[PDB]
């Protein structure tokens, strides 16, 4: 998404992207109306913070490829997440999935922990008994979608969505699909 | 204890690798706080963690509380001809291994060519089996 933004040459990307401080350089996104963070899920066999799991790898975990908590690990400068960064790095990717249904299969043969999005947690703890979300957040960023950097259709497209925001549609429109 | 963390949860047992080993460049290159803590106590007191080969390394390992590094290959083959050894934890870690080429040596062609009908026609199975073929432990 971000080369085809950048090189304009796709008008929308409606792929859902978080909003974070090194990407507003390049692309616009629209302002937050789901608040979200990275959190941990645990498989049963039927951790109690970050840096639990920081000091053990008895347990296999990992990330989405190519997200943008491999990038908040790399720049962070306490030892929980360069070690997170380094175990993502290590073992030659083979922790790291490449995609979101391998991390799916890896939680459902062995215990695998997944560093994501809060939401896909407990979307997946809604649509799985076998598991639940661990704890709370372990930060907040924020939320938008992929715009042409400079675009005049963004302020548009913000407005539009704002005017959905105070009738609060949105709101059961998530709920809808949180059944 | 299955891997090396709770090695890093408790540190008494002295550990160690084979000196020139791959293992501890991978240790001092990498900027993981674990395995460079690893490498901060098997530096100290002038490297003797460090052994001159893996057999004096295995024979400590036999009597002292050696916590020793090598690859899978040789792991598999002396608990194949030793039952009263069993390797402990899975893979640490997975590293691939090339055939050693001069740099601008001519000979890469012919050679990646020669092993590309080895891996083609797949007897390197049949030389794995012969070799590290076992028995099994009770």
């Amino acid at each position: 998404m971000v080369k085809e933004l950048i090189d304009h040459r796709a008008d929308l990307a409606v792929a859902p992207l978080t909003i974070t401080y090194v990407r507003e350089k390049v692309i616009d996104f629209s302002k937050p109306f789901m608040t979200l963070g990275i959190s941990i899920l645990y498989r049963k066999p039927n951790i109690d913070s970050a840096d639990d799991l920081a000091k053990q790898t008895k347990i296999e975990y990992g990330a989405v490829r190519d997200g943008s908590t491999m990038t908040f690990f790399k720049k962070s400068k306490i030892s929980t997440y360069e070690k997170m960064w380094a175990f993502m790095s290590s073992r030659q990717q083979s922790a790291l999935v490449k995609n979101s249904d391998e991390g799916i299969q890896r939680v459902l043969t062995t215990d695998y922990a997944l560093l994501m999005e809060s939401t896909s947690i407990e979307y997946v703890t809604q649509r799985n008994c076998n598991l639940t979300q661990i704890g709370g957040l372990i930060d907040s960023k924020g939320y938008g979608v992929g715009t042409p950097i400079g675009s005049p259709y963004r302020d548009k497209i913000t407005i539009a969505i704002l005017q959905l925001q105070e009738e609060g549609k949105l709101h059961m429109m998530k709920e809808k699909w949180w059944r | 204890i299955d891997s090396a963390d709770d090695l890093a949860k408790q540190t008494k047992i002295e550990y160690g690798a084979v000196r020139d080993g791959s293992t501890m460049t991978f240790f001092k290159k990498s900027k993981i706080s674990t395995y460079e803590k690893m490498w901060a106590f098997m530096s100290s007191r002038q490297q003797s963690a460090l052994v001159k080969n893996s057999d004096e390394g295995i024979q400590r390992v036999l009597t002292t509380d050696y916590a020793l590094l090598m690859e899978s290959t040789s792991i598999e083959y002396v608990t194949q001809r030793n039952c009263n050894l069993t390797q402990i934890g899975g893979l640490i870690d997975s590293k691939g291994y090339g055939v050693g080429t001069p740099i601008g040596s001519p000979y890469r062609d012919k050679i990646t060519i020669a092993i590309l009908q080895l891996q083609e026609e797949g007897k390197l199975h049949m030389m794995k089996e012969k070799w590290w073929r076992g028995n099994g432990c009770p």
